[PDB]
């Protein structure tokens, strides 16, 4: 990874070795080690770009709202001064009646994403390790290994199915025929992977019907 | 030159960049060697405990009364459509903030933003009232079946491990749900419902036991009986 | 564009690159009609 680094530093690297040495007891081919590294780099790049986009849009909002407020805090006063030496207040108050909830909503996400993108690499490690290993094991091994890895990092909160997918995509997947279990939704999250080919062990054909339902659009 | 070709048997074929390959499987074993499994990532759709519980719970709700089923369907579908439309209405908040970043106090885009935020607040309060008006209305009409579905989810995982002493003791799930249909369709039990739940678990254990001892070998029925009793009531033999 | 001579050492290789990459090709010192260039001068296009 140090040659996949330029192309805290040692704690990441020694964490990789310990994860792999613990995962040798289920079949650990070095092809899976390299698949792990490539999907780590890919997911970390896509999420850094999307978080910088979100902070850019929130920064533009915090700029434009403050600029319009600074403009509206003196325009009626300038008109009143011109009337004193010698029609936008209603629409300004109507805009403030929505902005009292809108700016209050769009405030906090700047500091939220600011504190979030210091905790992206360990999240990408967990999200890559789950995809590159545990789409085979039974769910007790999923629970035990995710708990051991989560205690290994030290952030005993911070789940991953909300980290990697949001509610709208889940209900759209549910709108088609995907089973609503934890297992089915995590399995449909693992076929995000495109480094390799997915292999669907499937006794009853619902998941296959779902996949060839929502792959209708392309050829 | 600029493209790439890939070998398929004898032909030489251009590898188009839009190539995506998926493939399905109907049996967890067959077949991987340890050479074609380090390149292919394997996904196992499986029926587990917490999913099967909810499946049988929904079947019992649909077979108790159809009105509660239609209500819990329509309310959830309307709640999902309202959530998607609420995300769509709040998806114009970036446009109302920085669509052009100029003359925001001048043009009527800030006027249309007031109407959009009014619609958003109306849908948000309506969804709060709806999520209050479905919770206890679904809990008291849905929670009258789960002590059936709990032990009905126990019995399948009891009878799953019967193959590991004698082969051809392999049991499906489609016929199991056919049995769970037969438990309703032959019952016709008119009582208290809380007096009906023990009646239906009682008249389901008989049909399960008879359906499995149709299949078994004559030196195995005592095995099946004792493992079944250990499966249903694990409290009557205590510890060590 | 690529421009090539007739009696040239790399004729057929550069001809292959000019057919593949979509160049516009000019040949200098032609002494007639080459034997090689007959189906390309005609239309001989099998589809894949």
């Amino acid at each position: 990874p140090e040659m996949l680094f330029s192309e805290v530093d040692p704690d990441f690297l020694k964490s990789f070795l310990l994860i792999h040495e613990s995962c040798k007891a289920y079949g650990a081919t070095p092809s899976q080690y390299m698949t792990f590294l490539h999907v780590y780099s890919a997911i970390s790049s896509s999420k850094k770009k999307e978080l910088l986009k979100r902070q850019s849009h929130l920064q533009a909002g915090v700029s434009k709202l403050n600029e319009a407020k600074a403009l509206v805090d003196e325009l009626n006063r300038k008109a009143g001064e011109q009337s004193v030496l010698l029609e936008t207040i209603k629409a300004a108050e109507v805009l403030i009646n929505q902005l009292d909830r809108e700016h209050k909503r769009w405030n906090a996400q700047v500091v939220e994403i600011t504190e979030e993108l210091a905790t992206l690499p360990k999240r990408a490690q967990l999200a890559a390790a789950f995809i590159t290993y545990l789409s085979a094991a039974p769910e007790s091994l999923r629970k035990t290994c995710l708990e051991e890895w989560t205690k290994s990092a030290g952030l005993e909160k911070f789940d991953l199915r909300r980290f990697l997918c949001t509610e709208s995509e889940q209900l759209i997947w549910k709108s088609e025929g995907l089973p609503s279990d934890d297992l089915s939704i995590e399995n449909a999250l693992v076929i995000l992977q495109s480094r390799v080919c997915p292999f669907l062990i499937d006794p009853s054909s619902q998941a296959t019907e779902w996949l060839k339902t929502h792959l209708k659009d392309s050829r | 030159g600029p493209r790439y070709v890939v070998q398929i048997g004898d032909k030489i074929i251009d590898y188009n960049e839009e190539f995506r390959l998926f493939l399905s499987t109907r049996n967890p074993n067959p077949f991987i060697p340890p050479d074609a499994a380090s390149i292919v990532t394997e996904v196992n759709f499986t029926t587990t405990r917490s999913g099967l519980r909810g499946q049988l719970l929904a079947l019992t709700i649909q077979h108790e009364k159809p009105d509660l089923e239609e209500q819990k369907t329509k309310l959830l579908q309307q709640e999902e459509d309202k959530k998607i439309q609420l995300a769509k209405l709040e998806e114009s908040l970036l446009e109302t903030l920085a669509t052009s970043q100029g003359n925001i106090l001048e043009n009527k885009d800030l006027i249309e933003s007031l109407n959009q935020t009014k619609a958003s607040s109306a849908l948000i309060q309506e969804s709060l009232k709806e999520s209050y008006k479905l919770q206890i209305s679904l809990d008291q009409e849905r929670d009258a079946y789960l002590p059936l579905a709990e032990s009905a989810s126990k019995m399948y995982f009891i009878i799953s491990d019967l193959s590991k002493i004698n082969n051809m003791y392999r049991f499906s799930l489609a016929a199991f749900l056919r049995l769970f249909q037969r438990a309703l369709q032959n019952k016709q039990d008119s009582e208290n419902t809380e007096q009906r739940i023990q009646s239906l678990i009682s008249s389901l254990q008989h049909m399960v036991y008879e359906y499995i001892c149709r299949c078994l070998f004559k030196a195995d029925q005592l095995m099946f009986a004792l493992h079944f009793v250990r499966g249903m009531h694990p409290e009557l033999f205590q510890e060590n | 564009l690529e421009v090539i001579n007739q009696q040239d050492s790399n004729f057929i290789t550069a001809l292959e690159l000019a057919v593949r990459f979509g160049k516009t090709l000019i040949i200098q010192e032609m002494d007639g009609v080459e034997p090689v260039l007959y189906p390309l001068l005609r239309r001989d296009l099998v589809a894949q």
